[PDB]
């Protein structure tokens, strides 16, 4: 079997410039690659084959290139929607086999967190456990460590971290931590916290909670 | 133009047998194999097979010969794979698209994708809760308020808020496995015009279990 090989696997560049893609085959599969874009959350598009032809409607930024065991996939002008896993296939020889891919970030400006925490909710509350809910929404750089603090006593245990992909219009990030409680050890105590450490800041961006109104 | 529609996702327990469908669309059958594709979630893309639609016989890769078959009702135009036997490492989301070549050496137009989860595990519907604020506008003249889907099985369900007419605003987190069921957040973030003037709601159905539920996020605070 041939064996295509992608590295780098993630690759970042600015809106409006170039990127490149790199992939290689182990023996000279003379030419036959195939490129496709797996768009999120979505199916792939054949956007070239032969190496450099373009498929019907996959407009000209998208240069196809290269020979024997080397090839690459250049993209010019890069679009906020151009985020996608871009694989290689080859098409010589049986077995078609693929590459790893290639996930295309695009590097944005700095942006900095919306921080929500949550109550638990009443009726959760009734069926005897309590769930916190921090939403931090619309950051980059992508890392931003969140880190829960009942009653100053940091929280390591019962959180689940869920993260949005990026997103293909304003090139951000957003996480969901969902610390889940019991009623019983949610009124044991009083002060819930969210923290997080993003790099727009230095001083943590920190939503902290308890009922009162408004 | 060329669609390729297939089923919706299945639930089998480790062991059964399923026969996902291609129904193809827009071309001629009879002139254009079938490839079918195998897509782990931890793993990229795997070419499983292709069909001669014409002639009607398969070449199998060499991870596949044995409990994958493929077969197809040419009569709808149809092309059919099914797994005998499965064992859980069969976790995936099997695509079926079409051989542009003789042999699939070109995918041109791919169908949507079947996903596959092998799992013991019960279907367990969802919990469904509005998460309104203890006020604190959120940002520049914004409120954000979230909804969050616990504990069902299995994946997928549909949020959506206000019927869809809430489209901008919202992120909607990645479902969770929390070792036996999953859990899900959106947050939309609305002017403080619009809400708790408007009525803000929070539409999910889980289907396997066949569940709709709505929730008004209510100001409670």
């Amino acid at each position: 079997d041939i064996v295509m090989t992608q590295s780098p696997k993630f690759m970042s560049t600015s809106v409006g410039d170039r990127v490149t893609i790199t992939c290689k085959a182990s023996q000279d599969v003379s030419t036959a690659v195939v490129w496709y874009q797996q768009k999120p959350g979505q199916s792939p598009k054949l956007l070239i084959y032969w190496a450099s032809t373009r498929h019907i409607g996959v407009p000209d930024r998208f240069a196809g290139s290269g020979s024997g065991t080397d090839y690459t996939l250049t993209i010019s002008s890069v679009q906020a929607e151009d985020l996608a896993l871009y694989y290689c296939q080859q098409h010589y020889s049986p077995p078609w086999t693929f590459g790893g891919g290639t996930k295309l970030e695009i590097k944005r400006a700095d942006a900095a967190p919306t921080v929500s925490i949550f109550p638990p909710s009443s009726e959760q509350l009734t069926s005897g456990g309590a769930s916190v809910v921090c939403f931090l929404n619309n950051f980059y750089p992508k890392d931003i460590n969140v880190k829960w603090k009942i009653d100053g006593s940091e929280r390591q245990n019962g959180v689940l971290n869920s993260w949005t992909d990026q997103d293909s219009k304003d090139s951000t990030y957003s996480m969901s931590s969902t610390l889940t409680l019991t009623k019983d050890e949610y009124e044991r105590h009083n002060s819930y916290t969210c923290e997080a450490t993003h790099k727009t800041s230095t001083s943590p961006i920190v939503k902290s909670f308890n009922r009162n109104e408004c | 133009q060329i669609q390729l529609v297939q089923s919706g996702p299945e639930l089998k327990k480790p062991g059964e047998t399923v026969k996902i469908s291609c129904k193809a669309s827009g071309y001629t059958f009879t002139n254009y194999g079938m490839n079918w594709v195998k897509q782990a979630p931890g793993k990229g893309l795997e070419w499983m097979g292709w069909i001669n639609t014409n002639t009607g016989e398969p070449t199998y890769g060499e991870e596949f010969k044995g409990r994958f078959a493929f077969s197809l009702e040419t009569s709808a135009s149809t092309a059919n794979l099914q797994i005998n036997n499965l064992k859980n490492e069969d976790k995936a989301t099997f695509f079926c698209a079409r051989g542009e070549d003789n042999f699939g050496s070109l995918s041109d137009y791919w169908g949507q994708g079947t996903t596959l989860t092998v799992s013991s595990a019960k279907t367990t519907a969802p919990s469904v809760y509005p998460l309104a604020p203890v006020c604190g506008d959120t940002t520049g003249s914004s409120v954000t308020l979230g909804c969050l889907v616990k504990g069902y099985f299995p994946e997928p369900v549909t949020l959506t808020w206000n019927s869809g007419s809430l489209s901008s605003g919202v992120h909607t987190f990645p479902a969770v496995l929390q070792s036996d069921l999953y859990t899900l957040s959106s947050s939309v973030t609305v002017t403080s015009s619009t809400w708790p003037s408007q009525s803000i709601t929070c539409n999910v159905a889980h289907p396997a279990s066949s569940t709709k539920v709505d929730k008004k996020i209510e100001p409670r605070g």
